[PDB]
């Protein structure tokens, strides 16, 4: 058995989701015969740098041709998706990072490629190597032979040397947003046939921050937790999903100055058993809310219409000066949280704090 | 190494997929200290190099559990820090990548467990990406961690993430009982302390961690009617250092809760120390020496090498300053 | 000595007063 | 074990010699002087072969040994140095000096050349059994206040008139570095025959090559002048040295006085002294330094001295020194706005 | 099939080369006049031509011709320069060759003549990388030569080398182009290239360009590739002028005057148009750092935004400085908080919920 | 065929060389008087002329008319040796040959007897960056030394040495030439040169010397090149303009004068430049804190701010300590500012004017 986002990688840039102008680029390059000797993709964590490298050197060395829909079924193809493939050097940058390989790297430039037509060097992690190895590169990728092509892939480019990223042609992959999530998502699921729900999906893509790789990794974790089957109360219990009133009583006790409120809140928040990062967000959503009700009566939303009322008061109640620094304490006792001896002991100091911040 | 009773549910759970042929290639448990996620990694590691496995338990006649049990199970690898040293080097990581990379001996799986995923440098960690990514056929990685919002965030986006939490406060404090012998008060307040974890608060009942605590509160009780919180430098000055500025947070939460009004407090043995705290101090005195306590103590653990005398002594001076009256208190920043 | 001072104070928004206006052209 | 100083060795050498002498010291000038005047009235004395050897667990012994018990064709008396490593003897090497001892006789000559030995490597078989036939020389380099009359004798015994203004100089800019004294007062000699040294001449000819220590830093610092600590860190600076060593250092020393001067108010200094095991000539030292400054200061100092720390491990910055300049000042009686501070 | 334009277009000939005036005369008046020194080295940012300008130089001095400011760019060994085959360049990767092995080497080889040329020219780039036993050693031949020997070095770095190496050599150091030069050479490339382009794409390629040429060309190649074979504002805009529209200075305004209700549908427009926020935070920082600017000195407005000056000019006359102050210190302390907001337009929204909360002439009312 | 001013300007007598008066006395004195000590080191800074020294010491021990203070550069054995092709003088450069098995074997060939010379003279150039071993070599060659037989060492950083060479030695060091000294020695070869000149273009190449006469020689061939065979003060101006690196304390002068203009002058040169704008704010951190420690006392300053000591000591007696304490801290929060800010050099002029003109709001209790 191999891990869903180890089993389902792009094979064509057909099965790419998202990130179309580097598509795009990429097949007007290929297409018209402009091909560069430096490609460095820059993006967040899971974006496809990886594949969309593979899939580039992949449509680079086919035995049709130079093509930007690589045939797939060629032997060229299938080596290269099985990874034994002699042209294509792909290099850790991580596990070697010391001038000596770098230097017997560039000492093999001059042979011509074994079978293909190009020799293609896939640099991953490319942020981790020295600075003589950088300098070491620096005039080989400036000037290289021409049956020989770099592919850079990283997740940290402000790392690199300026004159690094001045000698590639850079590609600034974008973050994928909920809704590409999580069609890939139902589009997956359908094909593995495990029962889903709208709202399991949704979750897991609003929790998915952008990154494809988190979201098949959550989806996993539901399958394994979820007995086969990615249903809502699942999901909700794994990532902590809060549903009933203990944000706004919390945030209407902390208004209040209500000590002794807040803090049997907590006590029975903490014996329930719920995630206090989850909690400080609902939290500020809630502000934030409320904010923007007081700049317009409109402003509330439908899906809040159970507490509408009460958010109503806090509006009419609170300063919007006041609002914005609970918010701002809250916020930083979100920053805060993980460098704090408990996340009990950090959620209490941060809501003492905002307590204590009554300026009435 | 000790199998607690609590950890037989969890177990049940992970050991069936691993049944299935269902298993994650890099498992990342989350629990406190003392909550016996080691033993739950070894009892999987144990099931998953068993030759001929009973159900859910090792046999512990086949050969691999005999070599198991002897230490010297080749296809088994282990990530832990040097002896004294306090963290895990990149040479161990490419070590062990390296070795990955031939067939196993026994002819089944390979395991390798790290203690503890927070002591990885960043090299070490960036080394062991592209490894934990696509790891070979029949390679489980186990990792273990007690926050995991501190890893590298590409490092924990590929991971099978599992969360352990305590039982019940009735559940920890009847098994304590049953283990130390010692009031209800000391053993709730030893608990809780323990942010709920039993297994750390037996360390501190088995030691002279009790006694260094019971010094700690006496030399406070002495100081706080007093200006003089220098004296307490002879009761932190000590290897376990972060753990006393823990207790003192503690207190000082404690205080604050009373002065709030508060009903429920972390100190449920010490109620007079707590009340002089909270007469003797202002709440945004006592807000400010707890900011101070916390940043110290993240100071004292996060630096490597920094002087625990100075850092400790410099702190006190402040808290000592601060209580003199027209003084600017610091405020939280981002 | 303004609430609004103070509350600009806890939320790190440090206030900059000018002091040589002729500096300015 | 006849102890004698290098000032009193060419009179003992004219009495008589000795079956084996130790140079143990610091100041390389001194320590080559002896040897060189041993080596002399030895050879005057018809010692005529020299062999010189660097003691060391890598160098084979063997080929000394052979040399002690082998006679040379056509020699006598010879003559066999050993210098000691930097760090001091260990147990391999102090097995093969007691072997060695053994093989000593009437010709062969031992001279001994390194630093200092400590308590524990003092406490040694074979130095013990050599001390009944043993002249040792004690070569410690003077102090500043001992550096005048030094330099004074020197230029005494070189037929030289050294003003008291020039001798100051001389003391200032070549402070424990007494072969650059030396070489200095040759040159100055060379230049003008007449030897008449005026404070101009020896301006017009010196450079400044002092050579210091964190210690000689932190005294500066407890008798507060600014113009010598400022002096001796930029030494320092640009001899290369860790501003680690000088931290510490300086920490032992600041925790001290702030103890002290908390619990002065309600003990007598001389009990306070008594109990801590300070050194009988630093006190006077640390009582002026206690009177001098107040609590205001000594607490101020501890946050620079945090602040500097972190910055130097957490942030691996550069401009510690700078830190250690303005610390300097403030220990000294200087306004330090407290802006630095960062109070 | 079609090469890199960085390597196509290089300068054969002291006329191509871009700027850099001052070290050109220099060297022309020096092999014209004969006073050749044995040590040149150069020094700057990163595509200024530090590389092309020895290269030229090389061409001088080993031309069939003679020694000429003006290479003929024909002769055979012009055209063996050019292709980089010519035997008396020795062309030395120090960023490889950095042990004092090669050092040693190449200097027990310096004593043969010449093959064709009248000089063996040593280029030696990247030359910072060098340890300092391959300095030490090159110290002594750098300082009596034969005659017919020439060093050649280039760094980007020259802060950290010897300072006696410093001193036994001839310092060129190449400052970095501004932006009209690059507007006209990417003009001028595009021209022979034959491909359309707009004023306004090569006003921002050059912009993003930074100094570095050889950064505008690599801009110009994606512009290139992304707007299939035209370089249009549009296709510049997708990729590098996804910043830089009235929206910014929209929304600057509306806050200026406490206009709620226009900064919400503003804010709701962008989110349909699909606008980073970081980038428009970005973007509005830089409005209000460039009225600053206008305020301090009225020569700050470059032609660059001209289309907005006037506009620009306005919100320097009315907002007093402490304004302007207060919403750029409000806007880089939400910047500071963007990434631990719940959302991304969350965080936007309460920013300038806060600036308008906080604003100095009329905050939003409060309750009673 | 023009030589390099450097090369083709060479000592050739005590008289040629300027300054360094103590050390050459020195040597003509010992020479005269016959103490001639079995090994010489020489230390300075570049361009000090070690060197040149040296080899004329050498002529003058193996001169053919005798052992004289001046060498009379007339007879084969002076002109030998200043072409360097003297059959006992042996140049040996400890820079390309630091092994060991290379210094044994010249060390071995001092045991042979000079050919021709009364003393078979080895100069040790670069000294510094011998090995361990070679050095334990030298040191038993200086601890036996025939009487035929002189050393002459080289080095700029004399410290490297282990103490045992520089005792078995007689050190000399050459003090950093003066500003006036530099300037009358360029004078001298541009009108040896017929080449037209100007007083204030001598003085500037002077000051951008820094107490190195080889870099301004350089420096004025590099003028001669720019203004094409005539020093003009255009020329050098334009020169040390282009390679100005002082622009930190340029900034903060204009920060105290409050000069709008200036500053944004030389934000523009420091861009074209291309400074790390980072970089540049720790310099003018570490300005203003030496500029308030030199207020504070006068001995701050030492030789390593001695190309710019005056600049700094006017700021300190001109500017009043809170003014300096107010920028530092300005300073010091558009630092902490600068990596949130769209553009570092952005950050960096939003740093200047608030220092410029907006004064921070001390916070209240
Ligand atoms: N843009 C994308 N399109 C399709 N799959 C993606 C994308 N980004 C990430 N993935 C998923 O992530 C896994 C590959 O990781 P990848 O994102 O290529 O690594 P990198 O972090 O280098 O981009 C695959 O299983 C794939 O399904
Ligand atoms: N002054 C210039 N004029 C024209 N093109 C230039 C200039 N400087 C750089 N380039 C272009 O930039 C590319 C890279 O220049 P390069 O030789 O790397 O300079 P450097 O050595 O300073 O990095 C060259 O191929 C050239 O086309
Ligand atoms: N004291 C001096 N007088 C005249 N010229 C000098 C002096 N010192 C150095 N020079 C000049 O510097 C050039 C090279 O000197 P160099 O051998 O580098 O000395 P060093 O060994 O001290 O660096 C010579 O051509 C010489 O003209
Ligand atoms: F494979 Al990645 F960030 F997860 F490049
Ligand atoms: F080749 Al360069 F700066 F000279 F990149
Ligand atoms: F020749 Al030099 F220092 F440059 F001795
Ligand atoms: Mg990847
Ligand atoms: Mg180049
Ligand atoms: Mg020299
Ligand atoms: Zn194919
Ligand atoms: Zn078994
Ligand atoms: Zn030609
Ligand atoms: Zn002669």
């Amino acid at each position: 058995y191999q891990v869903l986002a180890r089993k389902w990688r792009p094979q064509t840039f057909a099965d790419v989701v998202g990130q179309e102008h580097v598509l795009t680029a990429l097949a007007n390059g290929l297409s018209l015969g402009r091909i560069h000797h430096a490609y460095l993709f820059s993006g967040t964590r899971g974006v496809g740098k990886t594949s969309i490298a593979r899939l580039l050197a992949k449509g680079l060395n086919c035995e049709t041709g130079i093509t930007a829909t690589p045939c797939g079924v060629c032997d060229n193809c299938r080596e290269i998706e099985q990874g034994r493939f002699v042209d294509l050097i792909e290099i850790d940058a991580a596990s070697r990072t010391k001038v000596e390989d770098t230097r017997d790297l560039l000492d093999n430039v001059q042979y011509a490629p074994a079978r293909g037509r190009f020799k293609v060097y896939l640099i991953d992690e490319v942020h981790m190597l020295s600075r003589h190895s950088f300098n070491a590169l620096l005039k080989t990728l400036e000037e290289p032979p021409e049956h020989v092509k770099f592919l850079l892939a990283t997740t940290d480019p402000q790392k690199l040397p300026v004159t690094i990223l001045s000698r590639c042609l850079q590609f600034h992959l974008k973050a994928l947003d909920v809704e590409q999530i999580r069609h890939q998502l139902e589009h997956i699921l359908n094909e593995e046939h495990i029962a889903h729900e709208p709202r399991a999906l949704q979750l897991l893509a609003r929790a998915a921050e952008g990154s494809l790789r988190d979201a098949l990794s959550l989806t996993d974790q539901a399958i394994a937790s979820g007995d086969g089957q990615v249903s809502t109360q699942a999901v909700s219990a794994m990532l902590g999903t809060l549903d009933d009133d203990q944000a706004l009583s919390l945030v209407e006790a902390m208004v209040e100055a209500n000590g002794e409120r807040v803090m049997a809140l907590i006590n029975e928040a903490a014996a329930r058993g719920i995630e206090w990062e989850a909690l400080l967000v609902e939290m500020l959503g809630l502000l934030h809310r409320i904010a923007m009700v007081q700049l317009s009566p409109a402003a509330l939303g439908n899906d809040m219409a159970a507490i509408e009322l009460r958010m109503r008061e806090l509006a009419r109640t609170i300063p919007p000066t006041d609002i914005q620094l609970y918010y701002q304490t809250l916020l930083i006792g979100r920053k805060e949280l993980p460098y704090a001896p408990d996340r009990r002991m950090g959620v209490e100091m941060t809501l003492l704090r905002a307590l204590a911040f009554h300026p009435r | 190494m000790r199998w607690y009773p609590w950890l037989r549910p969890d177990f049940e759970k992970l050991v069936a997929s691993y049944q299935a042929g269902r298993g994650h290639h890099a498992l990342l448990i989350q629990a406190l200290p003392g909550m016996g996620d080691d033993a739950l990694i070894y009892a999987l590691s144990r099931y998953l190099l068993c030759q001929q496995p009973q159900g859910h338990k090792s046999c512990g006649h086949c050969r691999g559990c005999q070599l198991m049990q002897a230490g010297t199970h080749p296809d088994y690898y282990t990530l832990a820090p040097e002896k004294g040293k306090n963290t895990l080097g990149v040479d161990a990581v490419r070590e062990v990548t390296e070795k990955l990379n031939e067939h196993a001996r026994l002819g089944g799986a390979k395991v390798v467990w790290v203690t503890d995923a927070a002591l990885l440098t960043d090299a070490a960690a960036n080394a062991l990406l592209k490894t934990l990514e696509e790891p070979p056929a029949e390679t489980w990685f186990f990792l273990a961690t007690r926050e995991p919002e501190r890893l590298l965030a590409t490092l924990r986006s590929r991971c099978r993430l599992h969360y352990l939490a305590p039982p019940p406060e009735q559940y920890a404090v009847t098994w304590l009982s049953r283990e130390v012998t010692m009031s209800q008060d000391a053993l709730l307040a030893a608990l809780r302390l323990s942010a709920g974890s039993p297994g750390a608060a037996l360390a501190l009942f088995q030691g002279d961690n009790w006694q260094a605590r019971e010094t700690l509160c006496q030399a406070l009780a002495y100081s706080v009617p007093s200006g003089d919180w220098y004296s307490l430098l002879a009761a932190l000055n000590h290897e376990q250092a972060p753990a006393r500025l823990h207790w003192l947070a503690t207190l000082l939460m404690d205080a604050l809760k009373r002065h709030h009004g508060a009903a429920q407090v972390t100190n449920v043995d010490v109620p007079g120390l707590v009340a002089e705290l909270a007469n003797h101090l202002s709440p945004s005195r006592l807000q400010a020496i707890l900011g101070d306590v916390c940043h110290i103590r993240e100071q004292l653990m996060s630096v490597t090498g920094i002087n625990r005398e100075l850092l400790i002594t410099d702190l006190l001076l402040r808290i000592e300053h601060y209580l003199q009256p027209g003084v600017v208190l610091p405020v939280p920043h981002l | 000595t303004s609430r609004r001072d103070w509350q600009l104070q806890q939320l790190g928004i440090t206030q900059w007063s000018l002091r040589r206006p002729g500096a300015l052209q | 074990m006849i102890r004698l100083y290098p000032e009193q060795l060419r009179a003992q050498l004219n009495e008589g010699l000795r079956a084996a002498y130790l140079l143990l010291g610091n100041d390389p000038l001194l320590l080559q002087e002896s040897q060189d005047a041993v080596r002399q009235v030895a050879a005057a004395q018809g010692f005529e072969e020299h062999h010189t050897f660097s003691i060391d667990p890598n160098t084979d012994w063997n080929a000394i040994f052979s040399l002690c018990q082998a006679m040379s064709l056509f020699a006598s008396r010879q003559t066999l140095l050993l210098l000691l490593p930097e760090n001091g003897p260990n147990a391999a090497i102090n097995e093969q000096l007691l072997t060695l001892t053994g093989l000593l006789h009437d010709d062969l000559l031992l001279i001994v050349r390194g630093n200092k030995l400590s308590k524990a490597q003092e406490n040694a078989a074979w130095f013990t059994a050599l001390a009944n036939r043993s002249v040792q020389v004690t070569c410690q380099t003077p102090e500043q206040a001992q550096l005048p009359r030094w330099v004074a004798a020197r230029a005494k015994q070189l037929n030289l008139e050294l003003d008291d203004a020039a001798n100051q100089v001389l003391c200032y800019c070549y402070e424990g570095n007494l072969l650059a004294l030396a070489q200095a007062l040759e040159r100055l000699s060379l230049l003008w025959p007449d030897g008449k040294l005026t404070l101009p001449r020896v301006e017009q000819a010196v450079n400044d090559a002092a050579h210091f220590t964190p210690f000689h830093w932190v005294d500066a610092l407890l008798m507060g002048k600014s113009k010598r600590a400022l002096h001796i860190l930029q030494q320092l600076r640009l001899e290369g040295s860790e501003p680690v060593i000088l931290l510490r250092t300086l920490q032992r020393e600041l925790l001290l006085l702030v103890n002290l001067k908390r619990q002065s108010a309600h003990t007598p200094l001389r009990a306070l002294f008594d109990k801590h095991r300070v050194w009988q000539n630093r006190r006077g030292m640390m009582g002026e330094a206690l009177n001098r400054l107040s609590q205001t200061q000594l607490r101020q100092a501890v946050q620079l001295l945090t602040r500097t720390e972190l910055t130097l491990k957490q942030d691996y910055g550069q401009s510690v020194w700078a830190e250690l300049e303005g610390l300097s000042l403030l220990l000294c009686h200087k306004p330090l706005a407290d802006v630095f501070i960062d109070g």
